[PDB]
This record gives C-alpha cells, sequence and structure tokens, in this order.
C-alpha cells in the first residue's frame, strides 16, 4: 500500500552527526510507528530504535529517532558516529501489511590508515595427492578497503587460475583473500611464487618455495 | 534479553520443489508473542514473508507469497514454522524468523540460508595449512551451496581467529580460515579446525601438523 | 487538590536530566508499581515517593507499560508490553524530584497585573498550542523554552473560544529573584 525510502549510502566522518532520512510515499507518516533495525556485516538485525523515537536497553544515547510530518520523513541521527555504527540501518513501518525502507549502507571515514600483512601458505601434501595445488594468500589489518592483487613465478608475473575475493569488513579493519590454482607438476616445477598486493602506493609481497626438503 | 530464536531446516532445493523452515524459541512465554518470518536477499533487502498471531488463528502475506507459503505455529513445542512449496530460483535468499512486540519485531533469529537450484551439493575438501607467533590455516575448497562454518579446537580457540569469504569459482565455493596461537599451544596440544557444511550435513577435522616434503 | 491526582499515572512529560529521562521513561508510559507500592492514581506515587525517601529508600523498582497507535499485523494478540526497571528514589528531604508531569493541558488560569504578559494581551482562560513552532501538549514543555531561549521571542500559539491568535513575548530577567519569567498562572 506504500513504500519506505531511503539514500542507498550515506558517508560521515568520525565524531560528526548524520541523519539517515526514511521517507513515507503515501499517507500519513504519524499514522503507523516507525522503527529502525541496524545489521552489520554478515549479521542479523537488532532494533535500534522502536515507537518513533523509544531506545531499547544497551543501545547508545547517540542513536535517536524523530519523525517530521512536514516532509512526511522519519529521521534516524547518530551524535559522535563510531565506528562501530558502520552497518546498514533499515527503517520499518507497518498497516495492512508490513513494509521495510531500502536500507542505507554507512560509511564512517576518518580512521587511520593501515599498511596490509600477508600471510601464504603453500600447498598441503594431501592435495598434492590429488595431482592439484591451491596457492593461498591472506591480506589482512589494512584500511581503506581498496588493494589491489598480484602473483607472481619466480619473478615472472601469472594470471592465470587466480581467484581473489573483496574485501569484506572484519571489526577494526579489513580482510581479504587470494588463490593461486596450479597442477601439482607446476607447483614442484618453479623456485617461487609470490603474492604481490599494492594498498595506497605500497607494494608488499611474500614468496612461497616448494625447494623445502632435500 | 533471554529470548534465542533458532533457525533450522534450510539448505538447498530443487525448483518447484518443497521446504519446511523451523524457528525454535526460547526464553520467552512463546504463546504470548506472534512470530514472523523476513528474507533477505543482497539485491532485495529486507522483505517480510509471513506473519502469524500469537494464539496461531490468524495470519499474514506478503505480496511475493501468493498462496505458496503457510505459516503455522506449535504453542506447546515453541516453535512456528514456514512451509514453502513451489519454490522459485527467486526464492533464494537468506530467512530470519522474527518475534513481535505489538507494533514491531524485537528480537531476530540467526537467518538460515534457503538455496533454490538444480545443482547438486557438494560437500568441501578440507586441507591443513602449515608455514615465537604461528598462524596456521584451514583450505575449504569447492562446496556448494553457502555457508560453511570453521571452528578452531571445537571453539576453544577463538582469540586471533580469521574467516575470509569465500571465493566463487566455476559454480563452487572456496575459503581459508586461520588461527594465531603461541608456538607453545602448538607444540603441546593439537589444532585442529572443525569445518561444518550444514546443506550436505559434513563436519570435517582436520589436524594441524609442521610441513613435511 | 488538582484533578490529575485521581488519573492514571500515564506520563505526559519527563524533565531533561532528571532520573526519569535518565533511565528511558518516555511520554505515553504508564506506571502501574513502584516497590511495593501499587500505582493506580498519580496521588499513589507521589505518596510512595514520599514514603520511600522518608524510608531511606535509594534503589527500587518500578514497573511501567508501553502502550498505545494501531497495532502492526500479526501483533495485535501480542500481550501488554511490560518494562521492569530499577529507579533512583529522588531524595524528597533535598527537594528532589523524579521527573515526571501529567498530562494537563496548558491552560492558563490568570494573569499577573503588569507583568509583561498583558503586554502583548495573553488573558485568563487562554490555551497556549504551539511555541518556536514547535507543538506542545503539556505546561511543563512551554516553561523550558523559556530558561533556554536566553531572551531572544519566543512566538506563542493561543487558541480562545474557537479562535486561533498568535502572540509574541520578549522579557527576561528579574531582580527579585534572578530568572527568566514571564507571567502566567496555570490552572
Amino acid at each position: 500500500q506504500f513504500v519506505l525510502t531511503q539514500p542507498n549510502s550515506v558517508s560521515t566522518n568520525l565524531g560528526s552527526t548524520v541523519k539517515l532520512s526514511c521517507k513515507r510515499s503515501t499517507g500519513n507518516i504519524g499514522s503507523n510507528y516507525v522503527n529502525w533495525y541496524q545489521q552489520h556485516e554478515g549479521r542479523s538485525p537488532t532494533t535500534m530504535i522502536y515507537r518513533d523515537d523509544k531506545r531499547p536497553d544497551g543501545v547508545p544515547d547517540r542513536f535517536s529517532g524523530s519523525i517530521d510530518r512536514s516532509s512526511n520523513s522519519a529521521l534516524l541521527t547518530i551524535n559522535n558516529v563510531q565506528t562501530e555504527d558502520e552497518a546498514d540501518y533499515f527503517c520499518h513501518s507497518y498497516s495492512s501489511g508490513i513494509v521495510f525502507g531500502g536500507g542505507t549502507k554507512l560509511t564512517v571515514l576518518g580512521q587511520p590508515k593501515s599498511t596490509p600483512t600477508l600471510t601464504v601458505f603453500p600447498p598441503s601434501t594431501e592435495e598434492l595427492q590429488g595431482n592439484k595445488a591451491t596457492l593461498v594468500c591472506l591480506i589482512s589489518d589494512f584500511y581503506p578497503s581498496d588493494v589491489e592483487v598480484a602473483w607472481k613465478a619466480n619473478g615472472a608475473p601469472i594470471s592465470q587460475g587466480v581467484d581473489t575475493a573483496n574485501p569484506t569488513k572484519q571489526g577494526n579493519k579489513y580482510i581479504a583473500s587470494s588463490f593461486l590454482r596450479l597442477t601439482a607438476e607446476q607447483w614442484r616445477s618453479r623456485n617461487s611464487f609470490t603474492c604481490q598486493v599494492t594498498h595506497e602506493g605500497n607494494t608488499v609481497e611474500k614468496s612461497l618455495s616448494p625447494a623445502e626438503c632435500v | 534479553s533471554e529470548v534465542q530464536l533458532v533457525e533450522s531446516g534450510g539448505g538447498l532445493v530443487q525448483p518447484g520443489r518443497s521446504l519446511k523452515l523451523s524457528c525454535a524459541a526460547s526464553g520467552f512465554t512463546f504463546s504470548n508473542y506472534g512470530m514472523a518470518w523476513v528474507r533477505q536477499t543482497p539485491t532485495k533487502g529486507l522483505e517480510w514473508i509471513a506473519s502469524i498471531s500469537a494464539g496461531g488463528d490468524k495470519t499474514y502475506y506478503g505480496d511475493s507469497v501468493k498462496g505458496r507459503f503457510s505459516i503455522s505455529r506449535d504453542n506447546a513445542k515453541t516453535t512456528h514454522y514456514l512451509q514453502m512449496d513451489s519454490l522459485r530460483s527467486e526464492d533464494t535468499a537468506t530467512y530470519y524468523c522474527a518475534k513481535t512486540s505489538r507494533v514491531y519485531f524485537d528480537y531476530w533469529g540467526q537467518g538460515v540460508m534457503v538455496t533454490v537450484s538444480s545443482a547438486e551439493t557438494t560437500a568441501p575438501s578440507v586441507y591443513p595449512l602449515a608455514p615465537s607467533m604461528v598462524t596456521l590455516g584451514c583450505l575449504v575448497k569447492g562446496y556448494f551451496p553457502e555457508p560453511v562454518t570453521v571452528t578452531w579446537n571445537s571453539g576453544a580457540l577463538s582469540s586471533g581467529v580469521h574467516t575470509f569469504p569465500a571465493v566463487l569459482q566455476s559454480g563452487l565455493y572456496t575459503l581459508t580460515s586461520s588461527v594465531t596461537v603461541p608456538s607453545s599451544t602448538w607444540s603441546s596440544q593439537a589444532v585442529t579446525c572443525n569445518v561444518a557444511h550444514p546443506a550436505s550435513s559434513t563436519k570435517v577435522d582436520k589436524k594441524i601438523v609442521p610441513r613435511e616434503c | 487538590v488538582p484533578k490529575y491526582l485521581k488519573e492514571p499515572v500515564v506520563v505526559g512529560y519527563v524533565q531533561r536530566d532528571s532520573i526519569a529521562q535518565k533511565i528511558g521513561i518516555k511520554p505515553g508510559d504508564k506506571i502501574i508499581k513502584i516497590n511495593g507500592y501499587e500505582v493506580r492514581t498519580w496521588e499513589d506515587l507521589r505518596d510512595a515517593l514520599i514514603r520511600l525517601s522518608l524510608d531511606g529508600v535509594k534503589e527500587t523498582t518500578l514497573f511501567l507499560e508501553r502502550e498505545g497507535g494501531v497495532a502492526m499485523p500479526g501483533a495485535e494478540d501480542d500481550v501488554v508490553e511490560v518494562l521492569h526497571l530499577t529507579i533512583k528514589v529522588p531524595n524528597v528531604q533535598k527537594g528532589e524530584e523524579l521527573g515526571i508531569a501529567p498530562l494537563v493541558k496548558p491552560v492558563v488560569g490568570g494573569v499577573k497585573k503588569g507583568s509583561p504578559a498583558d503586554q502583548v494581551g495573553i488573558k485568563p482562560g487562554d490555551l497556549i498550542l504551539e511555541v518556536n513552532g514547535k507543538k506542545i501538549n503539556t505546561w511543563y514543555e512551554l516553561v523550558e523554552e523559556v530558561r533556554k531561549s536566553q531572551g531572544k521571542a519566543i512566538k506563542l500559539k493561543i487558541l480562545r473560544n474557537g479562535k486561533m491568535i498568535e502572540k509574541e513575548l520578549i522579557p527576561a530577567k528579574d531582580p527579585k529573584t534572578g530568572t527568566y519569567f514571564i507571567g502566567l498562572f496555570p490552572k
């Protein structure tokens, strides 16, 4: 019978004050309660504001809900925006049915830049028994998210059988992973394999060597 | 809060077949509150599916449901259900059960993945990853569909645990989980990763042993 | 004895920086118990708070109901939202208050002779509707913006026997006391 329109994304800085808008298409916004839910990445939604402006126990005072019947819009206000507030925020209402807003991805900027830490893993003996080899490169502890990943074989670039995941937010900073698929023959054939990550000018790298045992 | 909502019954289903989700509740008087089901996709967002009253006598459904889903509840076993028939590939989503408090959902479940596809379920192959500070790992290779969970020493090792999101390649997923422990813990006690793939009812244990030749 | 003392305790206004505000009591809440003492009227709460403070009680329970509005589909059969709170008992010996006010319509009962109130022409029997653009539903809402505005003009909206009239006032300090005042008697 009606829809709730929120901005797709909103970017703010640390310590600032952000206003997440929720617009009711048709009907009076005061005729039904508006509720706000926070959903972190890969987690369940939790209630931030219910009954237009009631805040449950445990939710910080920085969150506050309001209703403006002039613009027929509901506003979630976050004072002193912290890094943990980086999540999705969905407004919610009802009438004859139950309606969710589209959600607003809140991005918090201003946190200090961090260089990526790398961890590489050679293929396991169990996988080598199947005549296949997977090289693993773990990238963690870096901000911001934008990173470039490349592989090298004996210093020479290689670009087939490479699988790289997008950077995800895990706690304070970001993490990512990259894989290099080879045959067991290709793994033992070369002397060195290098995972290379480029993050804001930097170029960190770690190497893998099959000639471990004689 | 003591309210607990635990979904089950998800996984993989061929298109047009049936699937019944369960949500076991505890920590509150179940019959005193209505229940609901809300699903989520990275594209469509949160979308209300079904709602049932406290006593289980009135039912409400979302627009995407057209007589296909039947929400029921068992006020004696503190569990409500979502029977889904004639499932399409577009019904692939994470399904949350939720508790109501008059005018809103006050508590949500953990969500269960439902994948509607003709592709077969594939259990993952788990391989141990080995190289002061030691970072061990486990490669969870070639499973379908999502998700998998990884613990270390059955959950006893919780510090420094990083389960990286999977990559999708040729219809199969692959991820790696890592843990960082003092070498004293690795030398004195065994370090084992526990991988679970609920869609295939698979649990795998792989002990991390130092590299050989 | 005022009329509200016999009415159920439905919070009409919560004072900022008060015990009730810090604990999260909101307008529309219904207080039904404090330690224990059953609370059915505002008189019960006033008598309970006095007896509790005189007995030296610093903390006790407060049972509260939070209802209202249209029920969302599927949740109409839910039980009443009853909240169990641990409250700080106000020290009545030092004049401390809980911080909640009843839903008494801001109807002026009298105007002081000579005070800059009959200046712009507010008469006894008037009803305050909106001030500074914001709607208000109780008297204590007006008294908050008077001692926060800091002298600047406060635009008031008034109803009298059907007509809606707009009045604006500006006065401030006082020598005998030392605070911003207007000159209005509630009823």
